[PDB]
């Protein structure tokens, strides 16, 4: 009677149908590029054909199928680039077909006042029946959700837009309306406080003129946990070394699949039973595990080709992990991560950019620099920036002031850069997380952890545990997470209970609001996650099996590169 | 005065807002609109005040709230003139000379390009907390595209774009003399920076004579084990044995690996 990730895709399928039949006849089929991706998740191509769907066309390619007279837009409501992208394709067919067309328009998820305002400047919006679909959550997985908002790191941290936020909370209210209230809303980080603001703001106006009933809290939700990317800049700034991680890194992941060399198109999920136990293994390990798999075949038929799919893929991988780039990154990496003095490394950091190794990698370090280390000193920043600028080009003279607004990229004699201390006085409501404080008092670093059989999240970097993840083990692993440190530590509340000494050193306000077999917990990340940090909670839901059920909820799967890229100016003075 | 009053805590906080802006009660409907986190409601505010107020008034309300300065920040540069107003009166020149340097980069020629480089130059002049970097950039942008231009003239080739290392990477490549040592002592490249892209030219070249020329010395300052390994792959395992046991800071233990590898078993 819980919450089923697949129930999810069954009402998404069953409310675009519902849509393809209201719109009567045949019709042509024009929807958002990047919507595209996640629409394929919910729904086959296949399916579409079956209710009425001619042929599929882009938004932003402009070229609308003149065949069939229905014609139906599929976009997202809060986007400015689509709402004029639409005007100017009605414009660009009603006076350039012959037949009448009828226009339809399905909103994602709903139809906005902006929305309305740019289709009344520009006539075309007396000719189009409006429809809202109700899409939020993308089921990449059971045990996985997203919004798939993959430019929302850079609207929500950069352009401070409050649109993922405000689409998360809705999201996670439609979860409160079919299954309950979250018994707690547990959280950490000033975006995940956000988020927690409107689910109280929500509930109180579904209140609503007319009185409603109200909501019960859950009997088969635990609680809800929510986690600000913000508050932890590194983990996804480190190089991934997990499978599914490094093909993030060096191939790119969108919705559950990937480009390997027109290019073909190789699908990553869960479904395929080799890449289930491939993806969250470190690829250390991958090789032995390939040889494994490939002597107990030979001792049923997709796995075959899934062995030489992964094959490739890992032969690949393994060349690119050979590179004394690659190791020149990850030496700087560790370093940095485990504590050594960033200074120390900046020889290093100077042959990478001299040896022209792509500029999100070495933007990546000096982020990594800048957000465990407080800022950095004032005397090497003006060195670091001049190597980018000379190296890469005086137009990324955006590129670090985007990076300084987004706050990874700082001096040390900056307020901004301030990390959280408890001697140096008070000041600075947003002061950064400590990682020098929290790499001891939360064994950020284990050295010891073997990669063929894992005992801690540390796995997913060779020896680093994400800080992500260990705030959430601070509330669900609380015994464990003493263990590795204390012993001896009834026992097994809910909250930031034993831990907010050490929480506090973290950036952003910590809270734990009450709602007035086992149940599910959701872990929530606003700005995005790694494939390692789910590969790290998939291990710890292992782990929590019989006692609970873990979903993991996103606005998008982000990376390091996804990130850089949200400041990285692309014209070139050409 | 009392009409105010009593919408301020009922009901649906998303229609106090439309009520609250037809009272002219500004600010409040916005801080409404703000706390409700619903952009919908953010933009249909700013739209209204924007077309009511003058620019002068509309940017105090805004900037006094960084989300709704963030959105029509964020509508502009989707505009050019509003931005640089917008940032000027909240004294904001970092901001400011940003959307110059975004302009340089979509003049059709570096004449109009670097026009655009002093205009950002003179507004972190002034004031000047900490722009003392900035200023040396936009010089060395102006200075750089000015002599790339002089290079396409001579060498009838394309340099105007490329970053003071690529410039130098091509002009090595190209065996194009000192001519990249001038682009290296007019922008004061590191030691370092520079003989690394003198070795990943000549190699890409494959220049063996000018390689051969270079281990014709003492001191490196990246050392010679990059030599060795830069020749080794994709050129002479004879070359790359050059090198040893010329390369000081070592295993040490032991050399072995080196002429191992060099095909000398």
């Amino acid at each position: 009677a819980g919450f089923d990730a697949e129930q999810v895709r069954d009402k998404a399928r069953k409310d675009l149908l519902h849509l393809l039949e209201g719109v009567r006849g045949k019709k042509n089929l024009v929807i958002e590029k990047d919507l595209a991706g996640p629409l394929g998740v919910i729904v086959k191509a296949s399916t579409l054909r079956d209710y009425g769907v001619d042929n599929f066309f882009f938004l932003e390619n402009k070229n609308t199928g003149t065949s069939q007279r229905n014609i139906v837009f599929i976009a997202r409501g809060e986007s400015v680039r689509n709402a004029h992208a639409i005007a100017a394709q009605i414009k660009r067919i009603q006076r350039e077909s012959q037949t009448s067309h009828d226009f339809h328009i399905f909103w994602v998820p709903r139809r906005t006042l902006f929305s309305d305002k740019v289709l009344e400047e520009a006539g075309v919006l007396g000719d189009a029946n409006i429809s809202e679909l109700p899409l939020y959550f993308f089921p990449l997985e059971r045990d996985v959700l997203s919004l798939e908002l993959n430019d929302s790191f850079r609207d929500l941290y950069l352009a401070k837009d409050p649109t993922p936020v405000f689409l998360l909370s809705r999201a996670l209210m439609g979860i409160q309306k079919k299954h309950g209230l979250f018994p707690r809303i547990i959280g950490k980080g000033e975006n995940a406080k956000r988020v927690a603001d409107l689910l109280s703001r929500m509930r109180q106006e579904l209140l609503a003129e007319s009185d409603r009933a109200g909501l019960s809290p859950s009997t088969t939700i635990e609680s809800v946990i929510i986690i600000d990317r913000e508050v932890d800049f590194v983990t996804p700034l480190l190089t991934q070394l997990t499978y599914e991680g490094l093909i993030d890194e060096y191939f790119g992941i969108q919705n559950n699949q990937t480009d390997v060399d027109r290019k073909r198109k190789i699908q990553l999920d869960g479904s395929d039973s080799l890449y289930s136990q491939l993806r969250d293994a470190n690829f250390a390990i991958v090789g032995s595990l390939l040889n494994t798999v490939a002597r107990r075949l030979k001792s049923y038929q997709a796995e075959q080709q899934s062995l030489k799919i992964h094959s490739n893929i890992a032969e690949e991988i393994i060349n690119y992990t050979r590179t004394e780039i690659f190791n020149k990154l990850l030496e700087v990496q560790q370093n940095l991560a485990a504590g050594a003095d960033p200074s120390s490394q900046f020889d290093s950091i100077e042959e990478l950019v001299a040896r022209d190794t792509p500029l999100p990698q070495v933007l990546r370090l000096l982020c990594l620099y800048s957000c465990i280390s407080g800022g950095i000193k004032t005397k090497e920043l003006d060195h670091f920036r001049r190597l980018v600028l000379q190296g890469y080009g005086h137009q990324h003279l955006l590129t670090l002031h985007n990076l300084e607004r987004l706050q990874m990229f700082l001096s040390k004699s900056s307020p901004l850069a301030s990390m959280i201390t408890m001697s140096g006085s008070s000041g600075g409501p947003d002061q950064k997380t400590n990682y020098t404080y929290l790499r001891k008092q939360l064994r950020l670093i284990v050295d010891e952890v073997n990669e063929q059989d894992p005992n801690d999240i540390a796995y997913v970097y060779s020896g680093y545990a994400p800080l992500s993840i260990r705030l959430v083990q601070c509330v669900l692993q609380k015994q464990y997470l003493l263990s590795i440190t204390k012993g001896s530590g009834g026992g097994g509340a809910q909250g930031w209970k034993g831990f907010e000494e050490i929480v506090k050193h973290a950036r952003g306000p910590t809270f734990d609001e009450i709602q007035k077999d086992k149940k599910t917990v959701f872990v929530v990340f606003v700005g995005g996650i790694t494939f390692t940090e789910i590969a790290a909670l998939r291990f710890i839901a292992k782990q929590e099996e019989a006692r609970r059920n873990i979903v993991i909820c996103t606005t998008s799967i982000i990376n390091g590169n996804r990130m850089m890229n949200a400041a990285i100016e692309t014209a070139t003075f050409e | 005065r009392l009409a105010t009053e009593l919408l301020n805590h009922e009901p649906r906080a998303g229609r106090q807002v439309p009520l609250l802006l037809s009272m002219e009660e500004d600010e409040l409907a916005l801080d409404k609109a703000i706390e409700s986190g619903d952009t919908d409601l953010i933009y249909f505010v700013i739209h209204q005040l924007r077309r009511k107020l003058p620019l002068a008034s509309f940017f105090r309300v805004v900037s006094s709230r960084p989300t709704a300065s963030a959105m029509v920040e964020a509508l502009a540069r989707n505009d050019t003139a509003l931005l640089k107003d917008l940032y000027y009166q909240d004294d904001r020149r970092l901001d400011g000379a940003s959307v110059f340097i975004r302009e340089a980069l979509q003049q059709p020629e570096t004449r109009t390009a670097s026009d655009k480089l002093d205009l950002a130059a003179n507004l972190l002049q002034g004031n000047q907390k900490e722009h003392v970097f900035e200023l040396g950039a936009l010089k060395e942008a102006k200075m750089l595209l000015r002599m790339q231009e002089t290079f396409e003239r001579d060498l009838t080739d394309s340099f105007v774009g490329l970053s003071v290392n690529q410039t130098m990477f091509k002009l090595i490549k190209l065996g194009y003399h000192g001519r990249a040592k001038k682009i290296q002592s007019e922008f004061k490249v590191p030691e370092r920076v520079a003989w690394w892209i003198r070795l990943q030219a000549l190699v890409a070249k494959r220049d063996w004579n000018e390689i051969e020329e270079i281990s014709r010395q003492r001191k490196s300052p990246i050392g010679w084990e990059p030599f060795f390994n830069q020749v080794l792959q994709a050129g002479n395992p004879r070359l790359a044995a050059t090198f040893i046991p010329k390369c000081t800071n070592l295993e040490p233990g032991q050399t072995i690996t080196m002429y191992e590898k060099c095909g000398m078993r």
